[PDB]
């Protein structure tokens, strides 16, 4: 086509879509991770996720309120990933690195699996 | 706004 | 904070949003523009104009499946819209950029109403 | 990835 673009717009979207989430607007799923509870709007987890892209498309749990995660699922490395989701920005740390890449794998997020597995032979 |  | 960036991930969470939007995925409101019908997803008609942030956010209105613009709307100018809202690309034409702009105005899309302004002035 |  002949369409003209605007660069910054993806990036304006997804900081509306993380200012919605901070004010708990239109959100329609809590994310269970043990004993700790996310509010998240199902589109942006599908688009960020390859788990929460089948969970979502399945034609009952696409009802579903309340998703619960596998016990083995760490908190604070959901949460970062959550954070990335609605910001592209991640908090990868020394002391996160391994939770937050097993998170990663679980969700089915390739390219933060593929960072961390490169910062992890980085330190070896 | 750019030409894509 | 350390965090790093994924450059491409606000356009990929774009791009997933529009192929959900495609297939009618989790669409949850159908905008009506005289005789045509738009499905979309609430978020992201929030994210992209005034107007729809202002209509969501009202307590009574952000319950609402169906929202009826004013009989004065283009169709087709609110289909380039959405499409941009989706893509982040204007299909502005000289055929279609007087529509493009009502509409724009009407939406409270400001870079698209500064694009079509120089485009415009351009040709005077 | 960068460094933002
Ligand atoms: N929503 C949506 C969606 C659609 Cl519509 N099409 C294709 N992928 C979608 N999302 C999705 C699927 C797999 C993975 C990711 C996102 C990131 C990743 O590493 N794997
Ligand atoms: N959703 C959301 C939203 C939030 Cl949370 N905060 C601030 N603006 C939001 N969206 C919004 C408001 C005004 C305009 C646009 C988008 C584009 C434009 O030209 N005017
Ligand atoms: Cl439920
Ligand atoms: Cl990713
Ligand atoms: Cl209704
Ligand atoms: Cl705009």
């Amino acid at each position: 086509d002949s369409c003209i673009q605007f660069t910054r717009h993806a990036s304006d979207v997804l900081l509306n879509l993380n200012r919605l989430r901070s004010r708990d607007i239109l959100t329609d799923v809590v994310i269970v991770v043990s004993r700790e509870q996310f509010r998240a709007h199902k589109t942006v987890l599908m688009a960020c996720s390859g788990l929460f892209y089948s969970i979502f498309t399945d034609q009952l749990k696409c009802n579903l309120s309340v998703i619960n995660l596998d016990p083995e699922i760490n908190p604070e490395g959901f949460c970062i990933l959550l954070d990335f989701m609605y910001t592209s920005r991640l908090n990868l740390r020394e002391g996160n690195i391994m939770a937050v890449m097993a998170t990663a794998m679980y969700l089915q997020m390739e390219h933060v699996v593929d960072t961390c597995r490169k910062f992890i032979k980085a330190s070896e | 706004w750019v030409i894509p």
